[PDB]
């Protein structure tokens, strides 16, 4: 057939372009970062009533002062949780204390490129990690299957990717409120949604330097969506 | 874990104004038995060092090998081999000092003490000591086994402290040496009359004296000595 | 076509494409720069972002407080190799007590990324790279490419349009050479040379990359407002 | 490198099949037809040998019926080689369990261990499966007489009747007519012979040509005896029956 | 048989003031009871304004602040030139120790700088990674003879207010990088007199948020 | 060292003294050992400072990643079976731990001693270290079920400061700890010197000593 | 080793094997889930193809992965077995070093990691099974229905059915059950599990298996009379 | 460098074949004629000496071999494959057998190892199967004589006579007119030289045939003397005069 660490004549790694494939095909995703804190938002897309939706679980906890959010191939990100999960807890036992965000993201992208003829294919998920510091403040990433990460002010991946960063392009700017932000993801994820978003198919979450990294209740997000419609309504 | 089987005995060393000086026997002693009467110890490196090594004579050959090798090795794919890149006392000695440590590391050590004394590129003298622990020190006078008890407190007369460095001559520091050797010959079991001396100077280069002897020795007054204490014929 | 499957295959006419593509990878990416004098090195990179809300990738890494590189491609593989230099710099530093030469750096590197190019089942390396460093015979500036060549030069520059202040260097030869113990002059040449490979973007505060080595001065690296003096 | 000329044994088709399983089974379906019918008071094995010579020493001959313990025993279809590895693992097995446990090991664990061998063969290595369909027959204090097969790929289920090999089809069909579950043994050896006689390829079904064996507890009270048939034995039920 | 150990002898001592802190030892070098060296430094400057002195077995000593220079070289590639605080120097170096339960390094062990509030700290190690912050810590040959008077010197142990007779304790009023000194220099003076290991010269090194500063003094040759 | 732990109505007091040793030579008298593994569960350190230390460390670091892949508080079971089994490995090896690990959780407060012999037990009431048996007369003796929280706090303060008086090598300060179901709170440190004092004129108790 | 990468991405971003896995979940037995109140039923098809069967000895559909939790599948029956020993094995690992029973969503979420596992690693095929698994948490009364597939990802259930006609018994489940009064009784929760695999199965003889999963380690399987009596009553509530 | 053939040369075809095997079976077909008979008491091997050229001296290329003292082996199919295989078969009755039991392997035990070793190479990674059928006769105790044939497969049958390779289909007609369960060694080895002239073209002679049997003990071929239940090999190659003897009572 053909090797799998292979360049194509254009200079990529065909696995590594295939994979992003995959990733197009995931459910949405959005991170808007703010001084207040880092919002982290996903479409949960259940493909049936019946299929209890509060089990899907597509935003995670790392650490404390570290979240994370996936789309595409969900199933291959649990290696990549539990791999952050053990860095950011080991670096805590060398150094008694947290972890860089950036370092963190880099330790996960560090698994990447780690396939050949080693897993067998890279990983077919991206991440967008949020976290606080004390150096680098509240951060937002894209980790990539090519081992790539940049960082962003505002993010959003998955198979409305392209329209709501066109939308993140002019509504995000440097004085944003958590508030604001809160009822920006869910916007704009209600924009590319196929079905008509409620608590139950979308899932909110922050991570603030004060309480750390919280995943939103079901009744909490439900306000901040009638919130959101009158507010609407108002113009 | 060994035991030395055929060894060299004392080596010592000084510094002085623009240089250092080092000195050692040429006997491979067979534990009592003084076996090989032709032994060198004293093995330059380049035009700019001199490692002495005392203790094991086949650890030290061993480390004789080392040395030789990683001159060849220094100078592939180095054009400048004969000039800044050439080998330094001091990377010299960092090398042995890294294998002596990790061989006692493991529990199978060269059983050896090593002085590399040499001139660095800057023209600052070098003088560092490591054995069979890994153990590594510096002074203006260093010594190994016994002279480590008679040699350096007259090596130490000339010089007691860094300043008296550039008050030292090169004719005042041989003497010196020179001296060191035949109090080591009066008195050390395990030492032989022939010995070698090296000095290394920053203006005159290396200076590899063989065949050396001790020499204006005293031994008249023991004619008059009789008996253990009473006795007077 | 038929030869181009993996590495280990030559083509008829003796040609590896594999390494030819990693070769193309190195194209696609951004510009940046190397020139130097007889007492200090200067790297100057342009960082290339996703979007407007995404940061700059940064293009210049830290070896060694004598060393340093910029790279051009993927930057995973900048990763590895500037990892594996810091480790070669390191060794060198506890074993021998000795900054490594940047030429020995070099033949290092060439011989790492050779083995990826004659084995099965692994791929070259993807990234070109600019090493700059200060040791005992002074400056030196080298640059990396992936098929394995590694070449020391007075100036040099990789990435996309990058031929535009290669040609400007080769014309400045003379002039940035003789610029001792001038480290903002030279630096001033090369952010002047890279501007010859830009088109409809300029020079922003956030996009600018700039690091410099040598005779005092340990491999340090500016960005955001610290570069605002040469724009 | 290597990879140009490897075939990939352990993948799926499209439709979700294993493609070196299913062309193993078509290989087993070209092997002499072997059948086992389980009654109340014991367990009947046939086999039909693939066209002999008249020059093959019989009376030492082993292609379809081998003996991997006291209780237990089995029927081939398929390569007799890949067999032969299988049934010397399953042999030992078996000793492995008695030496553990101090008891015979039950039928359906060494079943259970010899096809989760052949499962492996299919998922991971790289290599071709065994291409071999067995009939176990045996019996242990738990479940009494039992009959299991199992094929390359790594499944496997109880029977009270089943065949395996060529005409498996029409064997089947033949078995699940005359069948009954207060049949005997001597009824299930008529049963098995006259099964074997209508699916054959062959002309007339002779006592050369079959290999035939029964576990009873037709021995002396409480417990078991395996008989593989001699030639002569085989000659003497098919005169008994009335095939030839 | 090969003993892989040996003593070379030497004694530190660290100090926390209100706003620096100090790291003491001796420069004598020795083996059994011959000298080595009269002028062998013991502590270092390793960086992000933390000293180090690790020393009993010289050789194992070396090595492992040489691991730790290492360690803090590493910190600032893998964490974007972060500064290493004291604490999490500290908790490193327990690792550093602990890799070797099983064939230790034969040290005692002190660092010194400042925490993150700019306090001055000293954390204390035994040769398995144990460590604890303390105020003031003397450690090897003449560790017996420094310590007992720093806790009167430095924490006014055992010690009363005049008239109350031992109602009222002294007040823990803190103490100048000047008056530190000479505690220090008195400590040496009083273990080189009554301890053979002890003498020839004494470096110490002052840790402030302007950087790292040294003095040295000369002590007894005999 | 001189440790103790008791389980009661209202959770569980921890206890323990502040010296360290070197041979007769008391290297420090400041030692923490009582580690906070998360803000439900203690351990108690004794025997090998190093030892114990890096194992605890280590396990509070296990503790954690249970948390976050199971989104529930590791049990005090669980988490003291985890080091059993952790230096278990290390058996015979030349390991001297001796530890208590105490805390809340769904059945109620939970206290275990584990050791590095290879012991692993559940009991109401623990104390290790060489003084240990002093401190076991003055709880055995004053122990209930029915203890109030000031009373029980006193009495692992007063049963330490009892090892601490006749144990050479126990002393200098007593660290408490109170373990509820809403989490552990510290009650301070105590110097030996002066609660020795304290304690006697206020108790009566140490009438042989004069003061 | 045999290192070869057979799971790879294809230039539209699918991973045939793991996609020609499901194609053999889908040729697979039909098997159903279904929690009421205070129970859970696991129903499964038996196809007739095969009679001389022995029932007593062929391995039956739903497996016992500990005393509080059952496993069923579709697809590839081999396959399953591997899954089965290492859920079996990993129970007891966990009550060995963390003293308590494995809860059901950790079990999944260590059966769905296996099955991930096999579609990234070298030298190796995914699992051609789906599993829907089963039971009540030690000292807890709520009940408990994941589903796990070959790709790895898993989920929670209020009722589920996997392998051949699943669409059509899904189709069924998702008009007739009503996640605010679920199955009160165990009766209510078994008829309902008959009547979804009546829409698919045949003939209701021997073609359907039954087991029922209590809380506190309560589980037992239906014998063939037991279920034929539901068979009968529906029926007969259906001539009208 | 590294064997990364560590997967299946041989594999199933969509018609159930295994494609090596046969292709396998296809070479030992173009192979020289060799054939096998079993008498009441003694066996007999033999096969022509097919010399690639005349300067080449026949007698050191050995195509009948000595496994055991009982046991003796003659192929039809790759000379070399062969070889090792003989090679192989001479060690595993030592490895497998002889060094725990102290004797020597009964016949159908050798057959059954040697058939293992030629089944592995038939599903084993990165190689080929072998490309020989082997004739294998041999004596024990409590079995006494047999001849065995070994396929590329691995699968083995035990005969009372056979032929395998160039001539086989009608050698094995010529034996099932002349086999009898009556037949002396003699008589075999008479019957054994008249079927081999039928597949040999040129020269029939001691020279061009290579003949061994399987028969009476011999105790001049032991080399020593001293234990009486040490009788000697019952494995004997005729000689090229004994052979030419029986050639003129032909
Ligand atoms: C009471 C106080 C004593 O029983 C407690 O049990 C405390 C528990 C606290 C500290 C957690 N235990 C000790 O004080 C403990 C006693 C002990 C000593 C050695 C082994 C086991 C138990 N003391 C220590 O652990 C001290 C703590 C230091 C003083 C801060 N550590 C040492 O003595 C170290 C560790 C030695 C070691 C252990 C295992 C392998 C190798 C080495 N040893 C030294 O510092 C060397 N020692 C210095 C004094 O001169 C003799 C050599
Ligand atoms: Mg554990």
């Amino acid at each position: 057939d053909r090797g799998v660490s292979t360049f194509s004549p254009e200079g990529r790694l065909f696995q590594v372009e295939y994979s992003l494939e995959a990733i197009k095909l995931g459910s949405t995703a959005i991170g808007i970062a703010t001084k207040e804190g880092v919002v982290l938002g996903v479409e949960k897309r259940a493909t049936s009533p019946l299929l209890e939706s509060d089990s899907i679980e597509k935003i995670v906890e790392i650490d404390r002062h570290i979240g994370c959010a996936m789309s595409g191939l969900t199933a291959d990100a649990r290696s990549m949780i539990e791999h952050a999960r053990t860095a950011a807890v080991t670096h805590n036992l060398y150094y008694d204390e947290d972890i860089n965000v950036e370092s963190l993201t880099q330790s996960v992208c560090d698994l990447a490129l780690r396939f050949g003829e080693l897993m067998s294919r890279p990983f077919g998920v991206a991440l967008l990690i949020a976290g606080h510091d004390a150096d680098d403040g509240y951060q937002l990433f894209h980790a990539e299957p090519s081992g790539t990460f940049y960082r962003y002010n505002a993010k959003a991946i998955g198979s409305g990717s392209e329209g709501a960063q066109a939308e993140l392009l002019n509504e995000w700017h440097s004085s944003l409120t958590l508030k604001e932000a809160e009822l920006l993801v869910l916007k704009i994820l209600k924009q590319v949604m196929e079905e008509k978003l409620d608590e139950n198919n979308a899932q909110l979450s922050c991570i603030t330097k004060q309480d750390g990294f919280k995943i939103y209740d079901n009744e909490k997000t439900a306000e901040l969506i009638k919130e959101l419609k009158e507010k609407e309504a108002a113009e | 874990t060994q035991q030395p089987i055929v060894t060299g005995t004392s080596v010592i060393s000084m510094k002085y104004d623009n240089g250092v000086i080092i000195a050692a026997d040429n006997l491979g002693s067979y534990g009592s038995l003084l076996r090989f009467n032709g032994v060198e110890r004293l093995i330059p490196v380049g035009d700019n060092t001199v490692v002495g090594i005392s203790g094991d004579i086949s650890d030290m050959q061993h480390i004789e090998r080392l040395l030789k090798d990683l001159v060849t090795e220094n100078a592939y794919d180095n054009p400048l081999a004969d000039a800044e890149e050439a080998l330094e006392p001091s990377y010299i000695f960092e090398y042995l000092a890294t294998v002596m440590y990790q061989r006692r590391s493991k529990m199978n050590p060269l059983w050896n003490a090593i002085i590399v004394a040499g001139v660095q590129s800057n023209g600052d003298q070098f003088l560092r000591y490591v054995n069979l622990l890994g153990v590594t020190y510096s002074s203006p006078t260093l010594a190994t086994g016994f002279g480590a008890h008679m040699a350096n407190p007259l090596l130490r007369k000339v010089v007691d402290r860094e300043s008296d460095i550039p008050k030292t001559t090169v004719q005042v520091a041989e003497e010196a040496i020179v001296n060191a050797m035949r109090v080591l010959y009066y008195r050390d079991a395990r030492s032989s009359r022939n010995f070698s001396l090296a000095i290394i100077d920053k203006n005159t280069g290396l200076t590899f004296k063989k065949n050396l002897q001790v020499e204006n020795m005293k031994w008249d007054f023991a004619k008059d000595i009789k008996g253990y204490g009473t006795q007077k014929i | 076509n038929n030869y181009d499957g993996d590495t280990v295959t030559f083509s008829p006419t003796g040609r590896l494409f594999q390494v030819e593509y990693a070769l193309e990878a190195i194209k696609q990416g951004s510009v940046t720069v190397g020139l130097r004098s007889n007492t200090h090195a200067v790297l100057v990179a342009l960082k290339r972002n996703a979007d407007e809300l995404s940061s700059y990738q940064k293009k210049i890494i830290k070896c060694d407080e004598h060393m340093g590189l910029s790279l051009a491609g993927l930057a995973p593989d900048a990763r590895v190799l500037s990892n594996y230099l810091r480790q070669q710099c390191n060794y060198s530093s506890l074993v021998f007590n000795r900054k490594l030469a940047v030429e020995r750096a070099g033949h290092l590197l060439c011989d790492k990324a050779q083995k990826n190019t004659q084995s099965y089942g692994g791929r070259p390396y993807g990234v070109g790279l600019l090493i700059i460093g200060y040791d005992k015979s002074g400056a030196h500036l080298l640059e990396f490419q992936p098929s394995g060549n590694v070449t020391e030069l007075y100036g040099t520059a990789i990435g996309a349009r990058s031929q535009g202040a290669k040609t400007y260097l080769e014309r400045t030869l003379d002039t940035f050479i003789k610029i001792d113990g001038n480290p903002d002059e030279l630096i001033k040449a090369g952010v002047e040379a890279i501007s010859q490979s830009l088109r409809d973007e300029s020079l922003t505060v956030d996009n600018l990359s700039i690091a410099i080595v040598g005779k005092d001065t340990p491999f340090t690296i500016y960005d955001g407002e610290a570069v605002a003096k040469y724009i | 490198g290597s990879r140009r000329y490897d075939s990939r044994t352990t993948i799926f088709s499209p439709e979700g099949r294993l493609y070196q399983v299913e062309y193993a089974l078509e290989s087993i379906s070209h092997a002499g037809t072997a059948i086992g019918i389980m009654a109340s008071d014991g367990i009947v094995l046939a086999a039909e040998r693939k066209v002999t010579s008249t020059l093959l020493e019989q009376d030492t001959s082993t292609e379809k019926l081998y003996k991997l313990n006291d209780k237990i025993a089995v029927a081939v279809a398929g390569l007799t080689a890949d067999a032969e590895i299988l049934i010397n693992t399953a042999r030992i097995h078996a000793q492995n369990y008695l030496k553990t446990y101090n008891e015979d090991i039950p039928v359906e664990i060494l079943v259970r261990r010899l096809s989760d061998i052949k499962q492996g063969y299919t998922q991971h290595g790289g290599l071709r499966p065994f291409g071999v369909s067995f009939i176990y027959a045996g019996y242990d204090d738990r479940y009494g007489y039992q009959l299991y097969t199992s094929n390359p790929s790594g499944n496997y289920t109880g029977w009270k009747a089943i065949s395996v090999g060529a005409n498996t089809s029409a064997a089947q069909t033949l078995l699940q007519m005359d069948y009954k579950d207060d049949m005997k043994v001597d009824d299930a050896i008529e049963l098995a012979l006259k099964t074997l006689s209508k699916t054959t390829d062959s002309s007339a079904l002779t006592y050369d040509r079959l290999e035939f064996a029964t576990i009873r507890k037709g021995a002396n009270d409480g417990e078991v005896y395996q008989k593989i048939f001699k030639p002569q034995e085989i000659k003497d039920i098919l005169v008994k029956t009335g095939i030839t | 048989q090969f003993n892989p150990y040996g003593d070379n002898g030497g004694t530190i001592l660290g100090i926390a003031g209100e706003d620096f802190a100090v790291l003491a030892g001796d420069t004598r070098n020795i083996t059994d009871y011959s000298i080595n060296s009269r002028y062998e430094p013991k502590v270092f400057d390793c960086g992000d304004n933390i000293v180090m002195s690790a020393n009993g077995f010289a050789a194992d000593g070396d090595a492992l602040v040489k691991r730790f220079k290492n360690s803090v070289k590493w910190y600032h590639f893998d964490h974007n030139d972060k500064k290493l605080s004291i604490n999490s120097a500290a908790r490193n170096i327990q690792h550093l120790l602990y890799s070797r339960r099983f064939f230790p390094y034969y040290v005692y062990n002190i660092i010194a700088g400042l925490d993150e509030d700019g306090k001055g700290a000293v954390y204390s190690f035994d040769p398995v990674g144990s460590y604890q912050r303390e105020q003031c810590r003397a450690g090897g040959a003449a560790a017996s003879l420094i310590m007992p008077f720093l806790d009167n010197q430095v924490n006014f142990k055992n010690q009363y207010e005049p008239g109350t007779n031992g109602k009222v304790k002294k007040p823990l009023k803190y103490l100048s990088v000047e008056e530190v000194i000479k505690l220090v220099r008195d400590s040496f003076t009083s273990a080189t007199e009554r301890h053979i290991q002890v003498g020839d010269g004494l470096e110490i090194l002052i840790v402030t948020k302007d950087g790292v500063r040294k003095e040295f003094y000369e002590l007894k040759r005999d | 060292t001189t440790t103790l732990a008791f389980k009661f109505r209202h959770g569980v007091i921890v206890a323990a003294d502040s010296r360290a040793t070197a041979g007769a030579y008391i290297a420090s008298q400041t030692v923490k050992k009582v580690i906070e593994i998360n803000p439900y569960l203690l351990g108690t350190m004794a025997g090998g400072a190093a030892d114990c230390s890096f194992w605890e460390r280590l396990l509070a670091r296990q503790c954690r990643i249970y948390e976050l892949r199971n989104k529930e508080r590791i049990s005090v079971a669980a988490a003291s079976k985890l080091l059993a089994n952790m230096v278990y490995q290390y058996k015979g090896m030349g390991l001297s731990m001796g530890t208590m690990i105490c805390g809340w959780d769904k059945r109620g407060p939970g206290l275990y001693y584990v050791d590095s012999e290879g012991n692993r037990i559940s009991g109401a009431t623990f104390s290790v270290g060489s003084g240990s048996v002093y401190a076991y007369g003055v709880l055995d003796s004053n122990y209930k079920w029915d203890l109030s929280v000031e009373d029980a706090l006193y009495l692992g303060k007063r049963s330490i400061l009892a090892a601490a008086h006749r144990d050479a090598y126990s002393g200098g300060s007593v660290n408490l700890y109170h373990v509820t179901e809403d989490g552990w709170i510290y009650h301070g440190n105590h110097d030996v010197g002066e609660l020795f004092w304290k304690v006697k004129e206020e108790e009566g108790s140490f009438n042989n000593v004069i003061g | 080793g045999y290192d070869r990468a057979l799971s790879i991405f294809s230039p539209d971003g699918h991973i045939f094997q793991v996609e020609y896995a499901l194609e053999a979940v889908k040729r697979g037995t039909c098997a159903v889930g279904v929690k009421g109140k205070n129970c859970v039923v696991l129903g499964c098809e038996r196809r007739s193809t095969l009679k001389l069967q022995d029932t007593r000895i062929t391995p039956s559909k739903v497996s016992k992965i500990d005393s509080h939790v059952v496993l069923s599948f579709s697809g590839l029956n081999a396959d399953s077995r591997i899954l089965i020993e290492k859920a079996r094995v990993e129970a007891q690992s966990h009550r060995l070093t963390l003293e308590d029973p494995v809860t059901v969503e950790y079990l999944t979420r260590y059966v769905a990691g296996v099955q991930q596992r096999y579609t990234q690693s070298g030298g190796v095929r995914p699992f051609g099974v789906s599993t829907l698994i089963a039971g009540f948490d030690p000292r807890d009364d709520e009940p408990k229905l994941y589903q796990t597939e070959p790709s790895g990802i898993y989920s929670s259930w209020s009722a589920q059915t996997i392998g051949r006609n699943s669409k059509t018994v899904r189709e069924f489940l998702e008009k007739n059950y009503d996640r605010k009064e679920p199955p009160a009784t165990v009766e209510e929760c078994v008829k309902l599990t008959v009547r979804s695999l009546l829409e698919v199965v045949q003939t209701g003889a021997k073609n359907i298996e039954i087991t029922v999963v209590k809380p506190d380690s309560d589980i037992v399987a239906l014998s063939s009379e037991e279920i034929n009596q539901y068979v009968t009553q529906i029926e007969q509530e259906k001539q009208e | 460098m590294t064997d990364r053939y560590s997967f299946s040369l041989t594999t199933f075809s969509p018609s159930g074949k295994l494609g090596q095997i046969d292709y396998a079976l296809t070479a030992v077909k173009q192979g020289v004629t060799s054939l096998g008979i079993k008498a009441t008491n003694g066996v007999v091997i033999a096969t022509e000496k097919k010399s690639s050229s005349p300067l080449a001296m026949s007698e050191t290329l050995s195509k009948v071999s000595l496994l055991t003292p009982d046991i003796g082996a003659v192929y039809s199919g790759m000379g070399p494959d062969y070889r090792v295989l003989v090679d192989k078969s001479r060690k595993v009755a030592h490895t497998s057998y002889k060094r725990i039991y102290g004797e020597y392997p009964p016949t159908k035990l050798l057959v059954s190892e040697v058939a293992k070793i030629m089944q592995e190479a038939t599903q084993s990674g990165g190689v080929r199967p072998f490309g020989v059928s082997l004739l294998i006769a041999g004596h024990d105790e409590f079995n006494g004589f047999s001849l065995y044939q070994v396929d590329p497969s691995g699968s083995y049958f035990p005969w009372k006579a056979t032929a395998i390779g160039k001539g086989s289909v009608a050698a094995k007609t010529f034996l099932e007119k002349r086999w009898n369960d009556e037949l002396e060694l003699e008589d075999a080895i008479h019957i054994a030289l008249l079927t081999l002239k039928e597949s040999v073209e040129g020269e029939f002679n001691g020279d061009t045939i290579e003949l061994a049997i399987i028969g009476d003990e011999n105790p001049d071929l032991l080399g020593y003397t001293g234990i009486p239940t040490d009788k000697g090999p019952r494995f004997r190659k005729l000689t090229s005069q004994e052979i030419n003897d029986r050639l003129e009572a032909l």
